[PDB]
């Protein structure tokens, strides 16, 4: 009796009773009656694409007995991965949303293990993700590998006032000796704001991990955080509590003729990481938005198949939105020397240039308005007998054209 | 003296006796101090040592991918080396166990020990008594 | 009767013991026959059925992944069972010795055993002999 | 200290030492001396065209230390894999030949084992691959898998006079009873031909190889092998002795209309395996030399561009050349009707036909010579004020074009 429609569907409803004879049906919509004619008996009413109107109370009354059916039609998300320790162990958690439910697999670079509570947070890449109808949104374990070289940028750490703060400091020294400890502010660190696990590698070295966490951000956690290891030096990570897009939206115009390689760029500081599409005369293509490691993301597009025009970009995140207009750009060819004047079209601007000696001298004199161009010269002449040739000139080529006298 | 800074007592430490014990033959005779003197201090402490002195002979008699298992989990215990701790005492009487027990107590002394093991002076555990 | 048309020993069975031998320890104390009744034919069949016993008692005391290395060293001469040999003899004395000791003897018996185990009629090595 | 020289090649030869001081050098070249002036310490000898004169053994002494350096200056084949059984024990060796001596790796699929000598020769699909600078070169091992299903084609195994024979009995049986035997051309197999291998698999199974093997082959040794197990059903495979190309050169003659989805094809038992080429109006484009497993190889060329006429496909090996020429061929198309006359292009012949009343009369007429046809009519009229239309008529299609008059 219970109808689950997803989305613009196009499906029949049918029911049929063992009792075919001459039984007469009236179907009864949402407050609004209808007329039927069905089968020997199975009565139906199909619909193609069930909009949000097309949905409610459907009631079919029968008389051969006089009988009365009713149904009741109604109609049918991916938010990145958030972390949480396990109050239990030492171990964390992935705590991914969406609708349908989603895959959740831990990736240690590479190495993938589905678990959704991952134990063995030493080291390497670890980025938790989540995969459902909708697709793939991963949300990476930010690290500061005290043991590694320094990205010396600062790095700048974004995210939305309520979410969970995790910073992973790792370092790695020969002996045991050594400790991990973090730095806000100036000020220290909350109590429950810290955890610190450690374990053995190769020939008898020792791992630290001293990891921090917000269970919820707020302003007032919005600071520089620094690690530093008794063993290790200082290295650091600015946090900005904010959806935004930051880019040079200028509408940049370009040229190039059918011969040079060449992709379209744009650099773009943007959290959480934005959904581009480079659409142009209609035909949408979507972006490899890459990451440039730089303090930005830059998104590339590179099929411009030397067809002329707007190539617009436009990326948008959950809370913010962009668009950056991209325009795009022969002989002349005398397109008419009618009579007297000469006109000519190319690109760039043609260049009139006026001949009449009939040795050939050339005089110069005209008006010229416009790409096409008409200039053109008046023939009166106390001379005669000669011929006079209009020049189109462009950096590409040049064309001319004769006429009597 | 015998102190330790900052700790080292691993945290998957448990991890590498459950995979050694998934090699081993079971009641494979190895010995533990069967009169080790009521200590809590010292306790566990002794029978690290001891557990440790283990690992190391075992090593030798050890086939080549065995002798990985031990060494993994004789760095985990191998820290009570930087202690220079006395050789036992005569008073001391060894008893035969399986080295399955061997290892199950070795993994409660360090369990019970993580917690304290940088905040303690263990000097006096030096000396092991009766 | 006793005898095995087709080969049952492995030509890969050097393998599986020097497998089995990388994640053991070497002295764990097993036992050998130290009477056995001197006869080339039935000789290294009688220790293997021996030896055969003594990988079933291992596997019951082995840990999950050592189980897997006894059982396949098991295999390669686990053929012994498919004669009806009978319970060892109240003359039959046996010996402590180490289980590198046993594993490389049954490498030898299987060996030796191999160019003759599909031409011989082992009927009469069913009662084993001190 | 061997260098490799590429025809007459200019390159600089230079050495260093760290230690830059007052130090003096003396280059001593084949069976001849020379001076030297260096950097500070870095000493060099640089040629422009390496002539196979200037090559061989030059040698360098220093003086600071008294120290001596020598180069041996030389100038700039991959035939296929061979098997021996090593006699010391149940394992294969790998006897590839090539000049440079080439990376000679065991495959077992997928699994890379480079070693020249595999002793775990059981199961899945065993090849040896050889690598050098020309490039890679593999004999497969030819297996029957009594345990696995037949591909019931009497495989054929074709190989020139003298090479090694190998065949590989494989099957797999639950308890270890059973056995495996070699048979010839109805006759058994020699004492000297023949190995057997076995170890255990999975839940307490059994695999047994009994493999067949000619140090040399001959016309004696030709002749249909089979494989029977004492548990499985016997499987056979026919031996060819034997460069040679066999196909059906007849030059086939095509035709298709740009809407329509197709590939040439070639089927050819050749061996060895052949350079194809498919040559069309001088642009050349290589082939996917594939095999069709039944007792040829089918070669397919699809990027035909619905691009018309000659499109030859040249196949040869080492010992043996061929050559298969296809041809490849509309709308009649007024191509131009010009002033007064009309001509028109189609597949096959277009049909022109002329009508000339100005309520459509047609007047007939004309001369025609051609494909291409031009057809006229002279236009003398005594009445003037029409149009007259051309026609060219196709069984695909027509079309028309008028003349003013």
């Amino acid at each position: 009796a219970a109808v689950e429609v997803d989305v613009s569907a196009s499906i029949t409803l049918q029911v049929l009773v063992d009792a075919p004879g001459n039984i007469s049906c009236l179907w009864v919509f949402k407050h609004s009656s209808l007329n039927c004619q069905p089968h020997f008996g199975v009565v139906s009413m199909v619909i193609l694409k069930m909009t949000e109107t097309q949905a409610g109370e459907y009631l079919l009354f029968i008389q051969s007995t006089n009988y009365t059916i009713l149904f009741t039609v109604s109609i049918r998300t991916l938010r990145r991965p958030y972390f949480r320790k396990m109050e239990n162990q030492d171990a964390l958690v992935c705590i991914s949303e969406s609708v349908p439910e989603p895959i959740v697999e831990w990736v240690l670079c590479v190495v993938k293990k589905e678990e959704k509570v991952l134990h063995e947070l030493f080291g390497t890449d670890i980025r938790c993700c989540a995969r459902n109808e909708l697709g793939r949104e991963c949300t990476r374990l930010f690290t500061i590998d005290l043991n590694q070289t320094p990205q010396t940028t600062l790095p700048q750490l974004f995210l939305k006032v309520g979410e969970p703060l995790w910073i992973r400091c790792k370092a790695v020294h020969v002996n045991h000796g050594f400790g991990l400890t973090w730095e806000l502010e100036n000020k220290a660190l909350e109590e429950g704001n810290y955890f610190e696990m450690s374990t053995y590698s190769t020939n008898r070295t020792m791992i630290r991990i001293l990891f921090a966490f917000v269970s919820s951000v707020a302003r007032n956690d919005t600071g520089y955080y620094t690690c530093s290891s008794s063993k290790h030096p200082s290295q650091s990570a600015l946090v900005t509590i904010v959806g935004f897009i930051n880019a040079t939206n200028s509408s940049e115009d370009y040229e190039i003729d059918q011969y040079e390689e060449f992709c379209f760029s744009v650099r773009f500081k943007a959290y959480p990481q934005i959904r581009c599409t480079w659409t142009f005369s209609r035909k949408s293509f979507p972006c490899e938005q890459k990451g440039l490691d730089n303090g930005y993301s830059i998104s590339k597009f590179c099929n411009h198949k030397h067809q002329p025009g707007e190539y617009i970009f436009h990326a948008e995140n959950d809370d913010a939105q962009f668009t950056k207009m991209f325009t795009l750009n022969r002989k002349p060819q005398v397109l008419a020397e009618a009579s007297a004047s000469c006109f000519s079209d190319g690109y760039p601007l043609p260049s009139w240039t006026w001949k009449k000696c009939s040795c050939t001298e050339e005089i110069t004199e005209g008006v010229w308005n416009r790409w096409v161009s008409s200039s053109t010269l008046n023939m009166s002449e106390a001379i005669k007998g000669f011929l006079v040739k209009c020049c189109a000139y462009n950096s590409l080529g040049t064309s001319c054209e004769t006429i009597l006298l | 003296d015998c102190s330790f800074q900052h700790s080292p007592i691993s945290s998957d430490f448990a991890v590498k006796i459950r995979e050694l014990s998934d090699y081993l033959l079971q009641d494979y005779p190895v010995t533990v101090a069967s009169n080790l003197q009521d200590e809590e201090l010292c306790g566990g402490l002794w029978r690290l040592v001891l557990a440790q002195r283990w690992m190391e002979r075992l090593k030798t008699v050890a086939g080549s991918k065995m002798q990985g298992l031990l060494e993994r989990v004789n760095t985990e215990i191998h820290f009570v080396t930087k202690c220079a701790f006395q050789p036992p005492p005569s008073c001391l009487r060894f008893v035969q166990t399986n080295i399955s027990r061997l290892l199950q107590e070795t993994s409660e002394q360090l369990v019970a020990l993580k917690p304290w093991i940088t905040r303690q002076n263990f000097s006096r555990c030096l000396e092991l008594q009766c």
